[PDB]
């Protein structure tokens, strides 16, 4: 359950950026090859998601990174 | 088709699948005259007779 | 199905903020009957739950209800307010009268009142009046009687000064009915209560008092 | 000549009466207006629009 | 979009209630006393006294 | 009905097709939810025809909106009527009278 | 410490279909709070018990008339919804109009029944308008609660094969209008205690106090939850 993104703005700038990280972070989340960081509690991958980025685990940068790692 | 079939009986069951998929999926509400970027604006549904 | 049975909450969770507060949630219930359930309830309780409070008090030095305490930079309307919050329990003792006879620097707490068996405070560090570095001295007698409801002064020699009593325990009702859901129906009611309390008794238990007053209430009819 | 004719019954004559709030069971402030308007049912029904 | 005032204000009925609800009548019902917060403020309301 | 009407709500239900007069007064001889069956008096009819009118009603047919008009007798069996009097209530009326 | 407990008083009915009550000794302000119940109570649940089907001999649909009556059939549908019966020992049942003959069709043509009793004889029915012309139905009352419309009973057809068959809509709630009075009763030895006058006006098939009892019966077990709340 979700209601606004304004801590995901202030966390990744351009409310841009944000959901495009986002879309991605969905996309390795929702294909069957991945798996979720924050514990889901009945949310879709989308949530889950911004989740993960008002939190602070995952960005644009931790995104690369965790790629370019595998 | 089996699944064409008993959503077009509407069986009971579709109605948790339904449920399932409403739960975060945003639709869009847009008003005939949309004369500003206001009038069209996406709520969550909530499933209602 | 027949005509007798009816949709009974089925799912019911409450949940307690941490000291007195109470989310009861209690659906599913028939079409309409949230209404009737929470305005019942929060009737019985806003009007009719027994319990104990301060009624009157009696100060030593202060007389008229527009006085000043050499001491206390509080007024008397604030020392009665105060006094007001007080949540205090009584056992089979119907009416005790309790003394504060305190003098010094720090807070006249209400932990510095005089103790009893009978008598139970739920907030000992309630503030009843704050006090200066000086030999002022505060000499009051606080009234407790057991009632069932609130009632003003205007309702109601010495001379003393009144206090508006509230023996209810409850603070705070205010239900709501959400839209529930349950196979193909979807007109059923879901009660949301909300509580709070004194201290006295938990909120769960609140809600236990008042369904019991009210089904003693409908005893002959029910056969 | 309307306030006559509620008159010639036994309604008010001001022409709002009190009415009781019907979930919680207790009285409207203010008494309210009541009486029989003509309402029709225009055709542009739901079920042809949904 | 247009100005920098909110486009959220409440419009034509919940402006009535609160109108009506935050207002003063110079005489009425327990005029005076003194309350111990908005919890004893609305369960006095609640009751009628 | 109206219950607060103008006035002049006869003259649209009587003057519109769809209401229905009788077109010589008489005394009804069978009412039936289809046809009604009026017995001329004596003074309103010609020397040589015996006339009874017949007024065949429209039971549930679509009009052009897809609303249903419908027709059904207001005058009971044995009642007097009169020239230009209701006799079948339309869609949308009641004794004559426009009910919207 | 403890209220005084309420019990009826009297059961005046100043008419048939018109009753009034008393639950009396009531103590503060509960006045209030059981009128408002039990009213609403009242107008949401009971067993009422009207018409539900009705097959007449020939029709084929409730759109369509009938010659030698002066009422279409959807207006004998409406007229039959509104038929107040009693049943006493099934939930549904099965009653049988026959008449023949110029004049108004009554519910009292109906077929006696052992059980069944139609609790106002004058209830018009339809009007038959000639000498050699009648009406033959079976009604099909069946007894339920609230308001079930015809096009939603109608789900899995419940096997309806015969197009004879025509459905009324269900409209079991014997109560018409139900309003409380609270008055200072007059006792003795005691400050100012509440009774409570519930006038209500059924359509004749409950007795008042029988409804009375079914109410309080009702809130006083759907109550239950509240007694033991027990966590989650």
């Amino acid at each position: 359950a979700r209601v606004t993104v304004q801590d995901a703005v202030e966390k990744i700038g351009n409310r841009f950026d944000l959901v495009l990280v986002a879309a991605r972070r969905a996309r390795q989340m929702q294909v069957g090859g991945k798996d979720p960081l924050v514990p889901e509690e009945n949310d879709k991958t989308t949530v889950i998601a911004l989740r993960e980025i008002e939190e602070g685990l995952i960005n644009n940068q931790i995104l690369d990174v965790r790629e370019r790692q595998e | 088709k089996a699944a064409k079939k008993m959503v077009e009986r509407e069986e009971a069951v579709v109605w948790d699948i339904l449920d399932e998929v409403i739960r975060e999926h945003p639709v869009l509400l847009n008003r005939a005259p949309t004369l500003h970027r206001l009038g069209i604006q996406a709520f969550e549904p909530v499933l209602i007779e | 199905g027949s005509v007798t049975e009816f949709l009974k909450p089925r799912l019911v969770d409450i949940e307690q903020v941490s000291s007195t507060h109470a989310k009861v949630t209690l659906e599913p219930l028939e079409r309409g009957f949230g209404h009737t359930l929470g305005n019942a309830l929060r009737r019985i309780l806003l009007s009719s739950m027994p319990g104990c409070a301060v009624t009157e008090v009696e100060i030593d030095g202060v007389l008229h209800e527009y006085s000043t305490k050499e001491g206390v930079q509080e007024d008397i309307l604030e020392i009665l307010l105060n006094l007001k919050g007080l949540a205090v329990r009584v056992q089979g003792k119907d009416e005790v009268i309790l003394t504060l006879n305190k003098s010094g620097i720090g807070p006249v707490t209400a932990a510095d009142i005089t103790h009893d068996g009978d008598v139970e405070i739920v907030k000992p560090q309630h503030v009843i009046c704050h006090l200066t570095d000086e030999n002022a001295s505060i000499s009051m007698r606080i009234k407790v009687q057991r009632g069932r409801g609130y009632v003003p002064a205007s309702t109601r020699p010495i001379g003393r000064l009144l206090v508006d009593a509230c023996y209810s325990p409850v603070e705070r009702i205010a239900y709501n009915v959400e839209a529930a859901r349950v196979e193909q129906r979807t007109d059923l009611d879901k009660l949301v209560i909300e509580m709070e309390t004194n201290g006295t008794i938990d909120p769960e238990e609140a809600i236990r008092r008042a369904a019991t007053i009210l089904a003693e209430q409908l005893e002959a009819f029910v056969d | 000549e309307i306030k006559e004719l509620l008159k010639l019954g036994d309604l008010p004559t001001s022409g709002q009466i009190r009415l009781y709030d019907g979930r919680t069971g207790e009285q409207f402030e203010r008494p309210v207006t009541v009486g029989y308007m003509y309402m029709l049912k225009l055709n542009h029904l739901v079920d042809d629009k949904m | 979009p247009a100005n920098g005032e909110p486009i959220i204000v409440p419009s034509q009925d919940v402006v009535l209630g609160l109108y009506y609800m935050t207002r003063d009548c110079v005489n009425a019902k327990g005029e005076g006393m003194v309350l111990t917060g908005p919890k004893e403020a609305e369960r006095l309301y609640r009751s009628g006294l | 009905k109206p219950l607060v009407g103008t006035g002049m709500e006869r003259a649209v239900a009587v003057d519109s097709g769809v209401t229905a007069v009788a077109k010589r007064g008489g005394v009804v001889q069978y009412v039936d939810a289809s046809r009604i069956v009026i017995k001329v008096n004596e003074d309103e009819m010609y020397p040589g025809e015996a006339g009874i009118d017949i007024y065949n009603l429209t039971k549930y047919t679509r009009s052009n909106q897809n609303t249903c008009i419908n027709q059904m007798p207001c005058v009971s069996l044995g009642e007097p009527v009169e020239r230009g009097d209701v006799l079948a209530d339309g869609p949308s009326t009641d004794l004559g009278e426009l009910a919207l």
